[PDB]
RNA sequence: GUAAAGCGCACGCAGGCGGUUUGUUAAGUCAGAUGUGAAAUCCCCGGGCUCAACCUGGGAACUGCAUCUGAUACUGGCAAG
RNA sequence: CGGCCCCCUGGACGAAGACUGACGCUCAGGUGCGAAAGCGUGGGGAGCAAACAGGAUUAGAUACCCUGGUAGUCCACGCCGUAAACGAUGUCGACUUGGAGGUUGUGCCCUUGAGGCGUGGCUUCCGGAGCUAACGCGUUAAGUCGACCGCCUGGGGAGUAC
């Protein structure tokens, strides 16, 4: 009755009646523990809707905070460790292990749309190596894209982007500033070096003018 | 009358760590100085300043994490009604180790564990935690 | 910065205590509240009875300005004491402009000696007089129009008990309270002062320098016992009292008001 | 998987025209078996009504501790009107060496080895107060590391 | 976003007088003019701008707002920038226990629901006179009471507060619950309760008004967002 | 304070405690060493009675005392402030 | 400790300076002061009034009430050494948010007015943190500490017996 007197926090119920029914719950902080609650005496109301409508996979999430702690809720019930982001469509790249992944993707299709609806977007369950091979995937294209940005001689533009962290992919909008710890930055060349960067997107625009 | 200068300093710390009050004065002493510094070292303050040449005046600034105060105990052990002298086994462990004793030794005024190390016993001033 | 503390002593600089600079625009009214806002820390809960103007009606609509008085702050919410008051020092200040000149003409009509001296009234407030000063000679306005309009010749002030007498007629013509305590004495000498605070046993009307009487229950009406003075006659305001006794040694002068 | 130990139950009269009217008090405490613990007074004319809503008072106002493995971190003092409780962190294999309310709320704490004694009363209620007090106020080294601005090899 | 100048001209630099005050609010004073203690605007302004950044984030995630004010001066004022921004307001007396005794009082919500609909939707009229009136009554009642957080369903997830000490129950409440609480706090109010403090004049219509405004627009932001 | 428990109030010898700086001493204090602290008992690791109790080898301990050699932060003494 | 005066006399506080240079704090024994009643010797004796007497009341009334009334109360010099002698709170020192007063200094300020801004001493009430069994205490602590002393260890028997 908690949740009917507004104490169980129940946002959305992204579940697959006639399967499994994992569902995440938020609570004021006071002592109040909502999953506790959804389950009661040794799963007392869990098993009341494990064998209501049919034998159904119920399962509740103990909600944290914001979306960031939803995705890892809605990889439960198994074991998330890291996830990716991005913009309107961040789509979680889940991030487990292959011995942990055969629970926590469970079935192809059934535990993939579950978790999928969890978050009101989609999920894209990977591996812990996957991260790191997409993840390197991305440092050499902000590089791997035939270099066009700045580009001077090739031989200090080795050693830039040697300390050089995710390429120089528009750069200049970070900090100006830990370049110029550098061993070599006299007069502002590499702060300028950015600045071709810069001229090197309006020259990709150039080439859209080119093509458009 | 004013008879244990090292406990008033540690009462006036312990007053201010209560009052959330920002800084402690109170009249300079050499071995309010080291004890001073010790904490310091020992992070329970952020820093001391003494000034004065006539009178010089001490001045720590006392240290809040998280809203509450830093200096969570702070007893005299020793007082000149009873004094405390420990041999570098019997030191003790505050806090089980977590806090700290300052204690006099011959080689200066050190922490129970810079004691130890070194193989000294001596007087042992106060607890901290 | 010290933008704000410039700031600071500017406002400083830019108000003063006293019912002088007119400040307040009104910003809400209803019957029967006015409210202002003269840059003081609250808003004023102003009667109606201080702002309408010798007939009944009031005469001030929304952002209209008048000060109203300070050096007193929160009764436990508010701000002020009221601005008919800074009236007062306005007239004050035309009192006084005879001084240069030696003559302050208005209108004054003086009917009838309260307490010896006709009474004389400035626009909207109405003023007592000592007995000489109403007429310039033994004229006597009992045989004149009722109501008569002259001006004021002024006679006699008592200069710290508000108490002025002026002279209708004749335009040609032209410690400290408890010492001598035996000027409005005799028996019967009426006044004109305003109420201060009525303590259910009285009402403390008290107005002539630095005195205090107390027109306390039996008398202040025509019923004796069942009146609570609060319900029948006001709160600060200037009314008909007279001394009836007076005490110079346990300053209890003990006003009346069935007179 | 919370646990949940009904430590006392007591009755109560309230003196009226007609009578005594009695009633029960329940002092019950839960805990997950880890750092988080409550404790909850409830009372009712019948007796499993009030245990009842003792469970479900400490269900409410839980409150966590820094557990280092199965034992405390350090010896910890805690009082609360008469009863003062000295509790001490001790080796894997002794257990809870503890007397009546205190041990009750250890146990469902999840501490495993204690040496404890309840000095001054032991009225249960004020003594699980207690108890609890001197389980929230023991910080662990990481905390105090935190505190005071160091790593944790330099306070050891 | 909102200026000092305009905060000056409100009053909101106006503080209770000097017997009155609260030394927790020893901070946020900067002087005491005319035996009557000045607001420090400069301490005052960025914690406001703090204040209005949170609100628009609460908003943004969908968040429930609960404006309160029952000083019965800006009253009125309260409800208006509740609807601006379409939300739940307590303008006059709060009901001890609304929040943490929420489940009571959501019947009083239903029953308040059913007595709005009789009157409106059924168009059934033919009732006993005094029983008629007695349930107009009823009705007029729970609208004073209620009629904000009719639609509110559960508990709000932030609390913007007019007064500390005059809704001390409110900001309790909140607390025990944990709700974050965003009140405006005169020198003589207690501030410890509170999570996002306001220094300024909670007695001053304007000022209360100012206050009021520029919470609403970061509302309406946060939910355009 | 109200549960037992502040002398009715003072002065004041003995006694207890004693602001701050420098120097010195080294009594207290601390460190190391030597001598002793009987054996048995206790405790640790072992061995022997079929096991155990019991017996038994070696250690540790006996928290102390005395001396000698250092340390000098603190307490004390002495000298100057 | 209370009408005024005078004579002799102790302390307290403030203002600036100047000096001494730790000379201090506490204190078992010890010494002194110590309400009222009480005692001794000598004075005094209006009023009041233990005791006492009578009149009432009452079942009784060795009381309460009434009418009287002696020790005493008053003075001098001795003794007594106790009281709910209470803040039922030992003394000395330091530190810790506030408000409203009272009293007594004192510095500045146009005292332009009884005022304005400070800064000291003593003092009444309320109240925060903290403390407390709670009541409450709360910068005059019953908070946070140090120095020294005094005292307590179930109720009665008993602060009695020897």
């Amino acid at each position: 009755p908690e949740i009917g007197e507004e104490v169980i926090e129940i946002k959305a119920a992204a579940r697959d009646p006639g399967s499994r029914a994992k569902i995440a719950v938020k609570t004021n902080d006071k002592r109040i523990d909502p999953v506790g609650a959804c389950v009661g005496m040794r799963g007392a109301r869990v098993q009341a809707v494990s064998t209501e409508l049919g034998g159904e996979r119920i399962d509740i999430v103990l909600w944290d905070d914001n979306p960031a702690q939803f995705v890892i809720n809605a990889m439960a019930p198994a074991d998330v460790a890291s996830i990716v982001v991005d913009e309107d469509k961040h789509t979680m790249d889940i991030a487990v292990e292959a011995g942990n992944l055969a629970q926590a993707i469970g079935r192809n299709g059934q535990n993939v749309r579950l978790a999928s609806q969890l978050s009101g977007w989609e999920l894209n369950v990977m591996t812990v190596d996957d991260l790191q091979a997409k993840h390197q995937a991305e440092a050499h294209a902000a590089i791997d894209t035939f270099t066009k940005y700045l580009d001077i001689d090739e031989d200090f533009a080795t050693v830039l982007v040697e300390e050089g962290f995710s390429t120089l992919e528009e750069l200049a909008y970070v900090p100006m500033k830990e370049l110029l710890e550098i061993e070599g930055l006299d007069e502002p060349t590499v702060e300028a070096l950015r600045e071709r960067a810069k001229n090197a997107l309006a020259t990709i625009a150039q080439a859209q003018e080119e093509s458009l | 009358s004013m008879q244990d200068p090292i406990a008033d300093m540690l009462t006036r710390i312990r007053n201010g760590q209560a009052a959330n009050k920002a800084a402690v004065t109170m009249p300079s002493s050499k071995l309010k100085v080291a004890i001073a510094n010790v904490l310091k070292e020992e992070g329970f303050i952020e820093d001391f300043k003494v000034e004065g040449d006539t009178k010089p005046e001490l001045e720590l600034t006392l240290k809040y994490f998280q809203g509450k105060a830093v200096v969570e105990s702070i007893q005299r052990v020793s007082r000149p009604g009873l004094r405390i002298y420990k041999r570098k086994d019997e030191l003790p462990k505050v806090m089980a180790g977590l806090g700290i004793a300052v204690v006099s030794t011959s080689k200066g005024v050190m922490t129970d564990r810079a004691a130890r190390q070194a193989g000294l016993g001596g007087e042992i001033i106060c607890y901290v935690a | 910065e010290s933008f704000a503390q410039l700031f600071e002593e500017s406002l400083k600089e830019i108000e003063t205590r006293p019912g002088s600079i007119v400040r307040g625009v009104v910003v809400a009214i209803d019957k029967d509240v006015v409210l202002v806002d003269a840059g003081l820390k609250s808003e004023s809960a102003i009667p109606a009875e201080q702002f309408k103007n010798a007939q009944g009606e009031l005469e001030i609509q929304v952002g209209d300005e008048v000060d109203v008085a300070l050096d007193a702050v929160e009764d436990g919410f508010g701000e002020t004491l009221l601005s008919r008051e800074k009236a007062k020092r306005h007239e004050a200040w035309i009192t006084l402009e005879k001084a240069y000149e030696d003559a302050e003409t208005v209108t004054g009509v003086i009917n009838g000696k309260v307490k010896g001296g006709f009474t004389v009234e400035l626009n909207g407030i109405r003023a007592f007089l000592p007995g000489s000063l109403v007429d310039v000679r033994p004229v006597r306005d009992t045989l004149h129009l009722e109501g008569k309009e002259l001006e004021f010749k002024v006679i006699k002030l008592d200069q710290k008990r508000n108490n002025v007498v002026v002279s209708r007629r004749a335009v040609i013509e032209s410690e400290d309270p408890w010492v001598a305590i035996a000027k409005r004495y005799p028996e019967g000498t009426k006044l004109t002062g305003r109420v201060t605070n009525l303590t259910d046993y009285g009402c403390f009307v008290e107005i002539e320098e630095g005195v205090e009487g107390l027109v306390h229950v039996s008398e202040m009406d025509w019923t004796n016992k069942n009146i609570h003075p609060s319900k029948v006659v006001n709160v600060g305001d200037v009314v008909e009292v007279m001394v009836l006794d007076i005490d110079e040694e346990r300053r209890r002068i003990s006003l009346g008001l069935k007179q | 998987e919370l646990q949940e130990k009904l430590i006392a139950v007591n009755r109560v009269s309230k003196t009226v025209k007609g009578g005594r009217i009695f009633s029960f008090t329940a002092l019950t405490v839960v805990g997950d078996g880890n750092g988080r613990v409550g404790f909850g007074y409830g009372k009712a004319r019948e007796v499993p009504a009030a245990i009842q809503k003792a469970m479900e008072k400490a269900r409410r106002n839980m409150i966590n501790v820094a557990l280092n493995n199965g034992t405390l971190q350090h010896p910890v003092k805690g009082v609360h009107t008469g009863s003062r409780v000295f509790m001490q962190p001790a080796s894997e294999g002794t257990g809870i060496i503890a007397g009546g309310a205190m041990r009750a709320v250890l146990e469902v704490a999840g501490v495993h080895n204690v040496l404890a004694k309840a000095y001054g009363s032991t009225n249960p209620i004020n003594v699980v107060r207690a108890t609890i007090d001197g389980l929230e106020n023991m910080n662990s080294p990481e905390m105090v590391a935190a505190k005071r601005g160091k790593s944790v090899e330099e306070i050891l | 976003t909102v200026s000092m100048r305009d905060m000056l001209k409100a009053g909101v630099h106006f503080g209770h007088q000097t017997r009155y005050w609260n030394p927790k609010m020893k901070p946020f004073i900067f002087g005491a003019r005319n035996k009557v203690h000045i607001i420090n605007l400069e301490k005052t302004v960025p914690m406001f701008n703090e204040a209005l950044a949170e609100l628009n984030k609460i908003a943004s995630r969908k968040g429930k707002i609960l404006f309160v004010g029952t000083k019965r001066a800006a009253s009125e004022a309260v409800k208006d920038a509740a609807l601006s921004c379409d939300q739940f307001f307590v303008n006059h007396r709060w009901l001890g226990g609304m929040l943490t005794n929420w489940k009571t009082v959501r019947q009083s919500i239903k029953r308040l629901k059913d007595l709005e609909t009789q009157s409106q939707d059924g168009t059934f009229d033919k009732l006993t006179k005094k029983e008629a009136l007695m349930r107009t009554r009823e009705l007029e009642k729970l609208e004073n009471s209620l009629g904000g957080i009719k639609d509110m369903g559960g508990l709000p997830d932030a609390l913007f507060v007019i007064d500390a000490d005059h809704e001390h129950i409110a900001i309790k409440e909140a607390n025990n619950l944990g709700i974050p609480v965003f009140a405006i706090v005169d020198t003589n109010s207690d501030p410890d309760g509170v999570d996002f403090v306001i220094p300024g004049n909670d007695d001053a219509i304007r000022a209360v008004t100012l206050y009021l405004g520029a919470v609403a627009a970061t509302v309406r932001e946060g939910r355009s967002q």
